[PDB]
């Protein structure tokens, strides 16, 4: 009428929006829709005076017309005309016997023209692919509507034609026309174009199993229903190409090349890019659902890399009523996109060596790289920032690289030095530079950004500069062993003390997770048959060696952190007594008791804080295996 | 059934119930009772489960 004109232009708008390849997206002509003569729903004296056996033949002819469309004489066609009905007046003055038997007849007339508007209307471009073979199937039974009442109009000519024979020729196709006018009012009820209109299909078949006459009716519009369908998941499946002339589809495509570019911190691809609407799946491939885009998506992210890829074979088969072939295509085609980018991903920009030489740094293989750095490195650490300039560090990096004999793996050649300048207080200052913040950078590819995005780095890099610490305040407390080759035998004892523990922890990290986790990875890494599978090694690796570490505690062991703070304290001073007396025995030996206080009072609440945790009672074990500071006090409790 | 006793093993991780829990094995409860003798005589209600199943764990 007039309200449907609107809904055409807002839909043409969306699908505008969509596509921006498709542009003008093209609509039927006006006169397609102003002129009425499309559908098949486009002298008379009172018939009180006339006997009963003309009036028969009369209402018989006028009914005739009435069934496929186009008006009677004695029966008119409402001009109110409700949304997606009809309604037709027969008149009161027919006699009532005939009357009451046209009444019965006259539903099929009614489940005739709501049909056949419908037909014009879901059709044409702005209701999509689906819609259009619903409609070309359903046109069909109208023809045979037709064929029907030409011969019987033959029959009715040769004066051999009564109600009750017309009655009962119409009853068994009055049933067709029931169940194909409930389908159209729910596809129009429901705004459903689609896949929503091949869900009402899928339950539609399922609902009727006990008739064969309306269930063959659903099955076949299915199957006719489909075909569309079946030719967008060809190319959603085999391609990473779609042509998706009219967007109806359980995946769209949202572009993300807006934010990221040369390397995805937003893993896109898993996220926004390509990305699914549950209301759009047809309601059996909910199942298959993450399936499919996957299969397609692996192929982009291989020929993104430049790396041709195809499909393993192609199928183009229709729905079939309860039984599925195409869900083992699913299947078949998602193995052959998954297998062919892992085993891509492994020889061409192999990650293997990538994160052998990821370990060997900030999980730290070689320790001999970085004993010649600190050596060389230590005077330039230890003063404040602004002091640094970044080709000094870089001269050490290539020399600590090229001297040592981690310069045989090959990826190590985007390697860079910086910072954290804000250091522990990011776990969950910028005032010096070297003993604050010591770190590495390295910048991915694109078939190795999706697997070691920035915030994993970011993550061994915090791993790595606590190690730092330890790594640094043991050779502070060796340089102060050799420079002893008066003094106080407590100061010994506490040296040894000091020196024995940060080994320790340092000992017990690198054994507890740095070899064993890695051990586990190797493994997982021969046992990936996806990319979601590799993902899933990686983040579980990731996330046990973080929790793994003594990094992450609920407070991050202020007992530690004064620790060091102690240690720092220890390795300046006594040091600073041993030149200042080259060049007594109460000055030296009262700071010597406050840190040996400080270190035990440390030393002792973590060890109580190590036992609350609870193997994992093999660190208490292993760091007083001698038994003694095992446990030096009770540990005091209330009085209340 | 054929699942049950291929790719699960049902009769073979319940003949070891038999041999333990049940103590249908007395040299493992001897050797067990044996080596954790003192720990057994003394109250274990003032001692921590954890060194316990440690121990155990190497017992076995």
């Amino acid at each position: 009428l007039q309200q449907s004109l609107e809904l055409k232009r807002k839909m043409l708008r969306d699908k505008q929006n969509k596509k921006n390849s498709g542009q003008h997206l093209p609509i039927f002509p006006a006169w397609v829709y102003e002129r009425p003569a499309l559908i098949g729903d486009f002298t008379a004296l009172p018939i009180g005076t006339l006997p009963l056996a003309s009036q028969e033949s009369a209402v018989v002819e006028d009914l005739l017309y009435v069934l496929v469309g186009v008006d009677g004489r004695y029966v008119s066609a409402q001009p109110l005309a409700g949304r997606q009905s009809r309604t037709f007046l027969v008149d009161p003055n027919l006699d009532l016997s005939i009357r009451e038997l046209v009444h019965r007849i006259l539903p099929v007339a009614a489940s005739y023209s709501a049909v056949t508007r419908f037909i014009e209307e879901k059709s044409s471009f702005e209701y999509g692919q689906v819609n259009h073979a619903l409609a070309a199937a359903m046109r069909t039974l109208v023809k045979e509507h037709l064929i029907l009442v030409s011969q019987l109009e033959q029959l009715h000519r040769q004066g051999l034609l009564s109600l009750q024979k017309l009655w009962f020729y119409i009853q068994p196709a009055m049933r067709t026309m029931d169940i194909l006018a409930s389908l159209a009012t729910s596809v129009d009820k429901g705004e459903c174009l689609g896949g929503s209109t091949l869900s009402l299909l899928h339950d539609r078949s399922f609902s009727y199993t006990g008739d064969s006459q309306a269930q063959e009716l659903c099955l076949y519009l299915t199957k006719a229903a489909s075909a569309p369908y079946f030719e967008v998941l060809e190319k959603w499946i085999y391609r990473g190409i779609i042509h998706d002339p009219y967007s109806e589809f359980m995946v769209e495509e949202h572009e993300l090349r807006k934010e990221r570019i040369q390397e995805d911190y937003n893993d896109k691809y898993w996220d926004q890019r390509y990305t699914i609407v549950q209301q759009q799946i047809p309601s059996f491939l909910q199942k298959m659902a993450d399936k499919i885009l996957s299969t397609g998506k692996y192929l982009n992210v291989v020929r993104e890399c430049g790396h041709d890829v195809t499909c393993p074979v192609a199928k183009e088969i229709i729905y079939t009523l309860k039984e599925r072939a195409y869900v083992e295509q699913i299947e078949k085609a998602f193995n052959y996109a998954s297998k062919v980018l892992l085993d891509f991903l492994m020889e061409e920009k192999e990650l293997v060596a990538h994160l052998r030489s990821i370990k060997r740094y900030f999980l730290m293989d070689q320790g001999d790289f970085f004993v010649h750095f600190m050596d060389l490195a230590e005077e330039e650490l230890r003063k404040p920032v602004e002091d640094i300039t970044p080709p000094r560090l870089e001269a050490l990096l290539e020399l600590a690289l090229r001297m040592s004999t981690a310069n045989t793996d090959p990826f190590k050649d985007d390697l860079k030095i910086d910072l954290m300048p804000h250091d522990l207080i990011t776990q969950l200052e910028l005032a010096l530079s070297g003993l604050e913040a010591f770190s590495f950078d390295y910048i991915v590819k694109w078939p190795l950004s999706l697997i070691i995005n920035r915030k994993a780095l970011t993550r061994y890099q915090m791993l790595f500069r606590h190690m730092f610490y330890c790594k640094h305040v043991e050779r502070q407390l060796c340089s102060v062993w050799i420079s002893n080759k008066q003094w106080f035998a407590g100061a010994f004892t506490l040296r040894q003390r000091m020196l024995n523990f940060v080994q320790n922890i340092q000992y017990y990290m690198m054994f507890e997770v740095m070899e064993p986790t890695w051990h586990i990875l190797e493994k997982n890494l021969k046992s990936a048959s996806n990319i979601d599978d590799v993902l899933g090694h990686h983040t579980g690796f990731l996330d046990t060696c973080l929790k793994d570490c003594m990094l992450t505690n609920p407070e991050l062991l202020k007992v530690f952190s004064k620790l060091m703070s102690v240690c720092v304290m220890f390795t300046n001073c006594m040091q600073k007594f041993t030149q200042s007396m080259k060049l007594l025995v109460s000055g030296f030996e009262a700071t010597i008791n406050k840190f040996d206080k400080n270190f035990s009072a440390h030393l002792l609440d973590l060890l109580a804080r190590l036992s609350i945790y609870s193997g994992m009672a093999s660190v208490i074990s292993r760091l007083d295996f001698n038994g003694f500071y095992t446990e030096r006090l009770e540990r005091l409790s209330a009085e209340r | 059934l054929d699942v049950l006793n291929k790719k699960y093993s049902l009769l073979d991780h319940m003949q070891a119930m038999r041999r333990y829990l049940l103590l249908g094995q007395g040299d493992f409860i001897r050797h067990l009772m044996d080596l954790l003798k003192p720990e057994l005589v003394r109250p274990a209600t003032t001692l921590y489960q954890h060194n316990l199943t440690g121990i155990l764990e190497t017992a076995v």
